[PDB]
């Protein structure tokens, strides 16, 4: 078990050809053996590692889907790790992603409820500072809507949230350091924007930074 | 229902309690109208409900007020008149 | 009940003056073409902005996307009860349209990836774990930004908002939002601006 | 345009701007109590519910099972969800409360005329 | 020449140097004239007599709120 | 468009309060019978009246008054009087009165 | 003759509106009494805010311990989140009640201790 | 050119240096006051002054 975990570790760290068949065919073999977190450590290491053969990928994309229930948040978190770094040449069977999109979605949510309880003004707070530097066709979007039934919706009218955008952000650095100017934000933002569509071709970074 | 009983009058039907308790709590509000502000708020919601009402009347069966009557004019205008909370 | 109260007079004013617009085409030259070349005038731009309203028929096809566009933000600018009642006659539409995104893992891992490399998400949540912040983030970025989703990309307008942020500073900032129009606003706005930090750039 | 005016005429009434409510207000008020359909026929309502100058216990039985009825709906919204936005109105008074909370507080520690006085300058400088 | 109440007040405000600015306080700072006494009935009779008297004399002074030398500010703090 | 001032109209303000105690001071650098730590921590009304007596001695000293001319829309008889009329307003709103 | 008269007008109207707007800026006006009225403007905004400030720090001096919380939070809505949209008054009232049940279990143990 | 300004500043120059005003001639007293008393005023606004 442990020893196991080692040579795994260890062979993994030396990166060798023959090494790497050999953890394939030793950790295929004892899948069984292995309870969830040793399943779910070398799956992380093979993940970071880029190396496993496509059946070994696709037994283990099994034994995940069998034994999700199980599994907390760190497990959680450490396959989403490695089945995001997994092999190029793993398309996965349409159970385990969707798995994945619904744990990670939950734990979003949960992580955006917890912090706005015990801070209120976490939402304030990321939304201006999202739309400071914003464009003004940003900051021009509507508010929320209430979604709440009742006499309200039924046989009421409940007013809008809307009201004027027409508003002035003071962005001020807690720590102190000066801040970048107008050239230089455009100059970061337009880095960014390149290195974005460098990566994906089909981006309209471009167009939305024109636009204002 | 029998309207007729409570219409017959009565010695100790006259002479009994009329207001409980409970009245007195979910009827205090009434007496707000010695507040000129009251007044003159109700005064402004009467008379735009009589405005929507003259507005509406071209529908059969409802008639707005007119102005030219004497009785309407004075029953809406003296309504609040010499009123005082201190009088029963 | 006053929202009802200004919707109601606001319905009358619309209908008279839908009723001028009619009588006014069928005297006069009775041409859209016409009309349409007096958009741009300065009181057809504030009728405009004061009756204009994308589920009524009033200039329906007269105006173009560019006009329609810069009406609504004089408006959404400059006019709080005019916005109020257009907000409410907006609640109309009923469009109601809910998308989710990010189907495929791979490709939300990939974009995970990309934006944690390029981008420190401890600025924007302090102890906590970076995938967990970037689907709050992702999570925020639905609530509130999703009616762009008709025209604009989920990750592009993510990536352009998290440009826009991080240009400012690389480091946590601290951000304060005023509506001069207003009094406490300009008076809470003029008390914390400071003409020393802006001359330090802090 | 005759029709657009109209559908625009209809589209102003529709249900999330004109309240059914209102409109069922609106009738009642125009009309009756013996010409009023939901209330003409209907005896209890017109005598028993309505008819009575002092009708408390009717009253009182009605506000209890209100009362249980939506304290048992509240509880379980909270228990089932509670990320959904509020109505304006909830939202308005809760900040109300809270206000007032606020002023409560301010007023316990400080005195009448020092409040008089800063309302009075904040007044001005409005103005 | 002053008490611990108004001294409790005074550190209390922070960030004060004008003496204009300390005088828009006035009305926080007469709280430490506390007068504390019972409401016996001599008492009472007093109480009602040294207010009226105070009144009085506060009118012939007829000071603004400007000139307090009665009221302990900027200096004193 | 409004007579309120926004921020970057205040840090010019207390500049030039700076720059008339500042000129005080230069002027009366040789006076024994000067002190000059009277003016450390001055009250609102100690800096307005010294804002009062304040002077820029690097702005034109010559008058600034001068004629603009603003081309005019000569009436138009092919029109009739309430067209030109709504021209003219039109065209005060839009370009004369900005 | 007309327009001519309607244009001077028009540019003393204009001439007026604008000295009474920016005769702050500059210094054609002796004294600057319109700058010495902005900066006298600016003091009591300033002023007025410190002032509620240092009422806040009073009461908070003053305040027991136990619901010195309880104010810090009343105050903090009162200054930010009154005017916020996005603040929830939910998640403070949450925050209140976990306070308050705090305070009942503190009560219902001297009670029945 | 008898410009508005320049002859407003020479015009002050010529009145202040006229040595009418010297105030080495002038007891400066509040006037309104029934005995005769010297300038109240702060020492921040006879500086001003
Ligand atoms: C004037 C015209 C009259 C025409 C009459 C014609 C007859 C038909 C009338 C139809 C309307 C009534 C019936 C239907 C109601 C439907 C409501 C609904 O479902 O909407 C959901 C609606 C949702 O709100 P929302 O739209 O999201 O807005 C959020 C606001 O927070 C919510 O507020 P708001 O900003 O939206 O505005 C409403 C607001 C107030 O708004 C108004 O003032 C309303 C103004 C009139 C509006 C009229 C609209 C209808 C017009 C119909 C006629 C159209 C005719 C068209 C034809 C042509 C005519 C020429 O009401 C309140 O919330 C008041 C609560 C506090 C009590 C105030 C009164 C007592 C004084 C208390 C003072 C305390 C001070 C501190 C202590 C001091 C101690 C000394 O819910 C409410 O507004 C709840 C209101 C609860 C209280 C109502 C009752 C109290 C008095 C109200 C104001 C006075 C008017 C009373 C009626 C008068 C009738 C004559
Ligand atoms: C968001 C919220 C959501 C809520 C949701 C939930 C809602 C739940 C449902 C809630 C429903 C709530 C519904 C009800 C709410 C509203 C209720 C309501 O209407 O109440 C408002 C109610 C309406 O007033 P009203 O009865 O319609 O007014 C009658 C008109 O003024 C007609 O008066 P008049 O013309 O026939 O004769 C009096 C004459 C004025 O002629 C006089 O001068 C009368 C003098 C009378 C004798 C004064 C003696 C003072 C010495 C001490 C007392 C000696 C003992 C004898 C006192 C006898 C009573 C006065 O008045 C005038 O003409 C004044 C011009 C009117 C415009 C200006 C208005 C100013 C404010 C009104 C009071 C002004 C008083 C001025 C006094 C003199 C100042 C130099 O207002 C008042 O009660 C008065 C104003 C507030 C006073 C507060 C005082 C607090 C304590 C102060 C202590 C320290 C100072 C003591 C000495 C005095 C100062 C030096
Ligand atoms: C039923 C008839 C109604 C009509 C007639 C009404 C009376 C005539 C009109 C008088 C009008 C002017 C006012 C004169 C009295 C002024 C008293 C005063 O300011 O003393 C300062 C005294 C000390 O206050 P402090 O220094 O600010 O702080 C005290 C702290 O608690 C710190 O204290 P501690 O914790 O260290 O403990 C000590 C505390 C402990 O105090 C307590 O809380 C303990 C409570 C023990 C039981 C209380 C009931 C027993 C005494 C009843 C009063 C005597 C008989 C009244 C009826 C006479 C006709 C049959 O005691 C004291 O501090 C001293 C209290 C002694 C003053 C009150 C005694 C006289 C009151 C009656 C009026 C005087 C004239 C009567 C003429 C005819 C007979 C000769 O203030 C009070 O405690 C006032 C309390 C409220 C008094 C309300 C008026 C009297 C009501 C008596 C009960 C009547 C039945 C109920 C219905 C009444 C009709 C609605
Ligand atoms: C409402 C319900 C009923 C009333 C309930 C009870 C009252 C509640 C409200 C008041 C609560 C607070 C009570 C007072 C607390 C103490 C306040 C305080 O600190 O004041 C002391 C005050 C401190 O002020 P400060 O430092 O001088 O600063 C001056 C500032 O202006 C700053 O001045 P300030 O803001 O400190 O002003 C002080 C003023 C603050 O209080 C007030 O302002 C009063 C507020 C309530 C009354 C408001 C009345 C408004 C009247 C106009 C409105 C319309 C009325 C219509 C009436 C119609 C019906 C008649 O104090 C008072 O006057 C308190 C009076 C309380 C009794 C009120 C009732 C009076 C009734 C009179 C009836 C008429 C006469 C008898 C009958 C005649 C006809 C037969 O003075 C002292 O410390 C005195 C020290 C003792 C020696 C003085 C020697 C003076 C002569 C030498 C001068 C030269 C000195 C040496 C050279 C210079 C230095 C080197
Ligand atoms: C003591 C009493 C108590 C109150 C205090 C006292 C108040 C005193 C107020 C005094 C006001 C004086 C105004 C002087 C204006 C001088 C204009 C001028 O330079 O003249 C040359 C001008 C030369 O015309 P032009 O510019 O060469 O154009 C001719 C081209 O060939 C044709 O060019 P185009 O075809 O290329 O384009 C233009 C054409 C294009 O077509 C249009 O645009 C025609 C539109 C027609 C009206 C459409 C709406 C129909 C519904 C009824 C009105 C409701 C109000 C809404 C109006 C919306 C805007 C029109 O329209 C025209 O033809 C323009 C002239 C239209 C005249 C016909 C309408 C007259 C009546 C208007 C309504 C008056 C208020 C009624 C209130 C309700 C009474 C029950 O003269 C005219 O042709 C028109 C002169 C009009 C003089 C009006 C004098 C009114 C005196 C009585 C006032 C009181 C009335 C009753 C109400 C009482 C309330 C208490
Ligand atoms: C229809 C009813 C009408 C009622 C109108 C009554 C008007 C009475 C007006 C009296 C004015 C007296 C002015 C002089 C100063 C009085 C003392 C003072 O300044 O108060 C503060 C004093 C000082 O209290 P304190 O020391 O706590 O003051 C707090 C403020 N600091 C901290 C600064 C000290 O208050 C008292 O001592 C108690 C006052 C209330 C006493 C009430 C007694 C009973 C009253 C019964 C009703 C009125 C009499 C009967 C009327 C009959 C009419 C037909
Ligand atoms: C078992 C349920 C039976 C009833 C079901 C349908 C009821 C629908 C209508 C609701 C009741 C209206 C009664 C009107 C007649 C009347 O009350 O008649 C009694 C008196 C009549 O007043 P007047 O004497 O001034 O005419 O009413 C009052 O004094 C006012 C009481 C409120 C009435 C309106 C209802 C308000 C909401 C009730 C809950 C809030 C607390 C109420 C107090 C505990
Ligand atoms: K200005």
């Amino acid at each position: 078990m442990s020893a196991l975990l080692k040579e795994i570790l260890a062979l993994t760290v030396k990166s060798e050809a023959a090494l790497w068949k050999g953890a394939e065919q030793k950790v295929l073999s004892g899948l069984n053996n292995l309870a969830k977190t040793e399943l779910v450590q070398i799956t992380h290491h093979f993940g970071v590692n880029k190396q496993g053969s496509e059946a070994l990928w696709s037994q283990l994309d099994k034994a995940a889907v069998g034994a999700f229930p199980e599994l907390s948040v760190d497990e959680t978190l450490q396959l989403i790790d490695g089945f995001g770094e997994c092999p190029d040449s793993y398309t996965l069977s349409h159970d385990l992603n969707q798995r994945l999109l619904v744990s990670w979605e939950q734990l979003g949510k949960l992580n955006f409820q917890k912090l706005k309880e015990t801070n209120p003004y976490f939402a304030s707070d990321i939304v201006n500072q999202l739309d400071a530097a914003a464009a003004e066709f940003i900051k021009v979007r509507p508010a929320a809507e209430s979604e709440a039934g009742g006499f309200l919706n039924s046989l009421g009218v409940s007013s809008s949230f809307n009201t004027t955008k027409n508003d002035i952000y003071v962005v001020q650095s807690a720590s102190g350091k000066k801040l970048n100017n107008k050239e230089q934000r455009e100059a970061y933002v337009l880095e960014k924007a390149q290195k974005y569509l460098k990566e994906d071709p089909q981006s309209k970074i471009l167009d939305i930074i024109a636009q204002k | 229902s029998d309207p007729f009983k409570k219409v017959e009058r009565d010695y100790h039907n006259e002479r009994s309690v009329h207001k409980h308790f409970a009245s007195y709590p979910l009827k205090f509000w009434w007496g707000l109208n010695k507040f000129e502000t009251i007044q003159g708020i109700h005064s402004i919601l009467g008379n735009a409900a009589d405005l929507v009402v003259s507005t509406l009347s071209f529908i059969p069966g409802v008639q707005g007020r007119n102005n030219a009557s004497y009785i309407e004019n004075s029953i809406r205008v003296t309504r609040f008149r010499g009123f005082d909370d201190k009088t029963q | 009940m006053t929202a009802l109260f200004l919707h109601i007079l606001w319905s009358i004013s619309y209908i008279i003056i839908n009723i001028l617009y009619i009588f006014l085409s069928l005297l006069l030259s009775n041409n859209n073409e016409k009309i349409k070349q007096y958009n741009s005038n300065y009181f057809i731009k504030i009728l405009l902005v004061l009756f204009y309203n994308k589920n009524l028929s009033f200039y329906k096809n007269l105006l173009s996307e560019d006009e329609i566009s810069k009406i609504e933000f004089e408006r959404l600018k400059n006019y709080p009860t005019l916005v109020l009642i257009h907000s409410n006659l907006n609640k109309l539409e009923k469009r109601n349209k809910i998308i989710n995104s990010f189907i495929n893992f791979k490709t939300k891992y990939r974009f995970y990836k990309f934006i944690s490399t390029n981008f420190n998400l401890q600025t924007i949540i302090k102890n906590c774990n970076d995938k967990i912040i970037f689907s709050t983030l992702l999570y925020i970025v639905n609530l509130n930004y999703s009616f762009f989703y008709k025209t604009i990309k989920n990750t592009d307008l993510i990536v352009y908002l998290l440009a826009n942020k991080f240009s400012i500073l690389n480091d946590n900032i601290i951000v304060s939002k005023f509506n001069i129009s207003k009094f406490n606003d300009y008076i809470k706005y003029i008390n914390n601006t400071n003409s020393i930090d802006t001359y330090l750039e802090n | 345009m005759f029709l657009g005016i109209f559908k625009d005429v209809i589209k102003l009434l529709n249900k999330k701007v004109v309240p059914v409510y209102f409109w069922f207000f609106l009738y009642c008020f125009l009309s009756t109590m013996d010409t009023n359909i939901f209330v003409s026929s209907c005896s209890f309502l017109k005598v028993e519910v309505f008819g009575k100058d002092e009708n408390t216990t009717l009253v009182l039985l009605f506000y209890v099972f209100y009362s249980l009825f939506n304290f048992y709906l509240s509880r379980i919204k909270n228990k089932n969800n509670y990320l959904v936005r509020k109505h304006l109105y909830t939202t308005e008074l809760l900040i109300e409360l809270i206000l007032f909370k606020y002023k409560l507080i301010i007023l316990k520690f400080s005195s009448i005329k020092y409040i008089l006085n800063f309302n009075v300058r904040k007044f001005i400088l409005f103005n | 020449q002053t008490n611990k109440e108004w001294w409790n007040l005074a550190k209390n405000i922070q960030d004060v140097k004008c003496q204009q600015e300390l005088n828009r306080y006035n009305d926080l700072l007469s709280q430490a004239y506390t007068l504390s006494l019972d409401n016996t009935i001599r008492n009472l009779v007093f109480k009602a007599k040294f207010y009226s008297w105070l009144f009085v004399i506060n009118w012939f002074k007829a000071f603004p709120d400007d000139f307090h030398p009665f009221i302990p500010g900027l200096e004193m703090k | 468009n409004s007579g309120n001032a926004l921020h970057s109209e205040y840090g010019y303000l207390e500049l030039l309060s700076n720059e008339s105690v500042q000129l005080y001071k230069d002027y009366y650098e040789s006076d024994a019978e000067e002190d000059f730590k009277v003016f450390e921590n001055l009250s609102s009304k100690e800096k307005l009246v010294m804002i009062a007596n304040f002077e820029n001695n690097l702005l034109p000293k010559y008058d600034r008054s001068e004629v603009h001319l603003i081309p005019k829309r000569q009436w138009e008889p092919a029109f009739g009087v309430w067209e030109n009329f709504l021209y003219d307003i039109t065209e005060y709103a839009s370009f004369i009165a900005p | 003759a007309i327009r001519n008269f309607v244009f001077k007008i028009s540019n003393q109207i204009q001439n007026l509106a604008a000295k009474r707007s920016l005769a702050y800026l500059n210094q054609i006006d002796s004294q600057s009494v319109p700058s010495r009225a902005t900066i006298n403007m600016k003091d009591q905004v300033t002023q007025m805010q410190r002032e509620i400030d240092n009422m806040a720090n009073v009461i908070r001096a003053q305040i027991p311990d136990e619901d010195r919380a309880e104010f810090e939070i009343l105050k903090k809505y009162y200054v930010t989140g009154q005017h916020d949209s996005l603040v929830d008054p939910q998640d403070v009232l949450l925050q209140l009640d976990r306070i308050q049940v705090l305070k009942n279990l503190k009560m219902i143990e001297l009670n029945e201790e | 050119p008898e410009d508005e300004g320049i002859e407003q500043q020479l015009d002050q120059q010529e009145v202040l240096l006229s040595g009418r005003y010297d105030p080495k001639l002038y007891d400066f007293q509040e006037g309104y006051t029934k005995n005769p008393e010297d300038d109240q005023t702060s020492l921040i606004e006879k500086k001003a002054f």
